């Protein structure tokens, strides 16, 4: 009796030890994700800058070319009760933060694309002047 | 799953870095090139 | 590389208005500015290789002023949005808060609302987290949420009105913040992306409604979210406000207080809830007091 | 009954997870593609940089 | 819209160089071949445009050659990589393999070393699972871990050599995968978010050494990953690898394939796991033949 | 493909600086030595790793004598990324310095301390040179700290507090526990370093024989973090306090292996911990 009781308190051990493992990597993920999701809003600036420049640089090229057990389990089931739920906001914050960078980073894909194309077409232009 | 996701996100942090710097760099000498054109522009007049 | 006083004090020398008889045979003082702004931008550019980046600042402050006196408002904004940057890297709230006023009311005369927004929004979080002016946030959130909402931005909106929201209802301004969360509630509906927010925002709703003492209006806000949101009406906020509502009518603390413990077992209570919460049961506590 | 609910907290959470994990794929994908493209920028707005400068000194 | 055929055919006739008496009067050869790589181009995209992918694929090659031969490599390295995503998408995995190889040789030779090692991962990817091309597959892999190596990609490289050390145990080459999770041990002790993964190629190396019929080496890779990660000395891997090398030390198949049950019922053995253990059972079960 | 050894003699001789009467009539020669670093960046793309990063040194040095300080704090970078991937610490560490220098005389702090940390990491896991690694390690954080990255200090005064308590120097390794601590109080994603920090003061300021000392970060660690006050780390400190006060080197050795199954102690903890018994035996010895 005693033996299974006390394989249950390793059990719930080793299951707060884990759930404490997951909710640390899930904090730095969090927190790494926002600082990813900062240098894209840098990006997303200067693609927005190139898109001004190249609409100034299409004007000047078109004119340059015209010109106790039991306690334990119950205290650790709380703990792991606290931490599991830590762990399902975040998964649902990961989620939810992940989903927007990816609307997001495929725009930036498309208009990087853009502006590559548009210079390419720049350059040529200014290489018969 | 939480541990392969934290690792994902610290090799992807690699692309975003150079993302960064490269578009950054771009800009900068999109800018310069502007700038050359305007003064080409001045001249041929 | 040229010494950056020296630039400073040419572009000085150059920005003086042609003042008297001068005037009749120099040309638009706009060229004046121009160079002299150019050479502000030089040493500020020198200064932030240099990292004195206070010192960057104040020469980019001075370009935009000389751009503003040139008629050229448009790089005058863009110089003082960098003017901010090498503030805030420096650890100078004060002058960024300047530089980002300036840059804002330089892009909303210009009609670049989304722009002003963002740089509104930015300048609210240097209030809160910096200069701790939460009043002077709280006014940036709400006019940022408003432009962003005329532009039909609804995501950048709600950011904007959730900061705002929090904010007043920390303030002790309670019934302005559930009305905020009520048009946050109402921008969600439909939508599914937001569809984790929404339950929140009911929850935080119902709590300013108990720090107002009006229980009434808490229980209405559940009803509401039960009724309109299937997702609301069998999640743990419902059933967590629910308990504080009848707690609250029953004028009993320590059931408050169970009932808070047993929702940070399940979803642990963030500063903002527990500051509210915490605020319900006092007047619970000051109630008790005077009935006795 | 608090066990199993959770449990089934738990068990939801590794399905948010799972889903977490192929989106962040996803992502990974998209940055690579993202990088390439990013570098044919910077190799592009230096050419255009370059060629400019070139009109610039044949117009003078 | 073009005919791609007609565009083919002028590439073809402007590619042709300057010979003979011609040469004194006509200009550098490289407009010539610029102008057909163009044409090649135009070509290209509008086969894309009918989803005739391969025939897309080899006028990104005609292009590519021309644009090499006018002394544009860079242009010819992206057309070639273009070609490759023609390809790709057209299940031409041999002509896809071809594009690679001449990119990747490209982009080496301009420097661009973490560009080639992409390309050269994706050459691998390509020869393991379309082509089962295994033996280059592993010295693509090799080649791009050396170089993500080069940059300080470790992670990359580790993802390289990650594959490489996989297919070479599966090729039976123990000894030599068992260095390679060396190495990736190495780059990854002490980073706390590789610990998940370390764990992993401590039970991988020990696997290869049991595959190897080397049973001491198995031994101190155990010993060195509980005494080196604290993480490992605890996991369900350590001792499944310490409880193998007890059975195989014993000469006792039974034994290994009731633990490897017992570790499968906890933790799913991938098809890699399995394929290893299979190999160690096998040795242990040829001995015990051998003995009687 | 040109032959790299060509380039690089091609660069030496066109940096031979004008001397005497030809100075006269040459221009600047800075150009010189911009063509010059071409070259030699050329033949090091084609080499591209030891002559690789030989090359790099090379083009970055003739950068140097151009004017272009800039471009040679990059070619350092590139020389050490050769050098570092090639087995060649030494060089690597060089290079290093040589950047380092560039950028923290340019402004780039951020930049210097980011490489300052790599140096530490080849001093200290390839040179095994501990005290240098110290030293970078600990003015890489206070140049994080000029740049209010708490984050990236915390991580180089861990490192530097650490090699100093392998290093035997306690008291030091407390003073950078301790500095570590207020830099991490009220912040929620540093609350379970900061058990960890407290933990780690204690056991140095234990290794001191200063028992008194870990006493009063025991104390100040459960009044000012709740966290740490009901942790196993507080309770394994205040047990390593008790015994030895009582001089019980066998106590604190039942307290480590409890410790032990719970919480794995890492390496470094170990070694601490041995230290800790090795001064309570020669305690009791010396009562013999």
């Amino acid at each position: 009796i005693k033996f299974t009781k006390q394989s249950s308190v390793a059990s719930t051990r080793n299951t707060l030890k884990m759930a404490q493992d997951a909710e640390r990597a899930g904090m730095n993920t969090l927190g790494m994700l926002g600082h990813q999701s900062e240098q894209l809003n840098n990006v997303e600036g200067n693609l927005d800058l190139m898109k001004v420049q190249n609409k100034v640089a299409d004007e000047k090229v078109a004119e340059l070319k015209k010109l106790e057990m039991e306690l334990e389990i119950d205290r650790n089931l709380d703990q792991i009760q606290q931490v599991s739920n830590r762990l399902k906001k975040m998964a649902l914050t990961t989620g939810k933060e992940l989903d927007s960078q990816q609307k997001r980073l495929n725009n930036i894909e498309e208009s990087t694309d853009d502006l590559d194309i548009n210079l390419h077409m720049n350059t040529n232009r200014l290489a018969g002047i | 799953l939480f541990n392969d996701m934290e690792e994902l996100v610290i090799e992807q942090q690699e692309n975003v870095d150079v993302i960064d710097k490269n578009v950054e760099d771009a800009q900068l000498d999109v800018e310069q090139g502007v700038g050359h054109t305007d003064k080409a522009v001045k001249s041929a007049r | 590389m040229s010494d950056p006083v020296e630039l400073l004090k040419r572009a000085e020398k150059k920005g003086v208005p042609s003042s008297g008889f001068m005037k009749l045979f120099s040309g638009s003082d706009s060229y004046k500015f121009e160079e002299a702004a150019d050479l502000c931008v030089q040493a500020a550019t020198i200064y932030r290789l240099r990292k004195e980046l206070n010192l960057a600042g104040d020469s980019f402050l001075k370009a935009a002023d000389y751009q503003k006196k040139a008629g050229n408002e448009d790089e005058a904004g863009n110089t003082y949005v960098e003017a901010y940057k090498c503030f805030k890297s420096g650890g100078n709230s004060v002058n960024a808060v300047d530089s980002l006023e300036n840059a804002i009311q330089i892009f909303t005369h210009r009609g670049q609302f989304r722009r002003g927004a963002n740089f509104k929004f930015e300048l609210g979080e240097i209030l809160e987290n910096d200069l701790h002016d939460y009043a002077k946030a709280i006014d940036c959130y709400e006019l940022a949420g408003e432009w962003y909402a005329q532009d039909q931005s609804v995501a950048l909106s709600n950011k904007c009105f959730i900061k705002c929201a929090d904010l007043k209802a920390l303030d002790g301004q309670y019934i302005e913040a559930s009305d905020i969360y009520s048009k946050l509630i109402k921008s969600s509906m439909g939508n599914r992306l937001s569809q984790w927010s929404l339950k929140d925002y009911f929850l935080k709703k119902g709590l300013c409604q108990l720090a107002a003492t009006d229980a009434v209006a808490a229980a209405r806000t559940l009803q509401e979210g039960q009724s309109e949101d299937p997702n609301f009406a069998d999640s743990r906020e419902s059933n967590f406000l629910k308990s504080l509502i009848d707690a609250v009518n029953e004028g009993d603390s320590e059931q408050l207080s169970e009932h808070c413990k047993e929702f940070d077992n399940f979803m642990r209570l963030d500063k903002w809830k527990i500051t509210i919460l915490n605020k319900i049961k006092e007047s619970i506590q000051q109630q008790e007091d005077d009935l006795l | 009954s608090r066990t199993a609910e959770l449990q089934a907290e738990i068990d939801d959470t590794v399905g948010i997870m799972r889903d977490n994990i192929n989106k962040v794929a996803e992502r990974g994908e998209r940055l690579t593609s993202i990088e390439d493209k990013a570098d044919n920028l910077a190799v592009s707005a230096q050419g255009f940089k370059r060629g400019a400068n070139r009109v610039r000194k044949a117009m003078w």
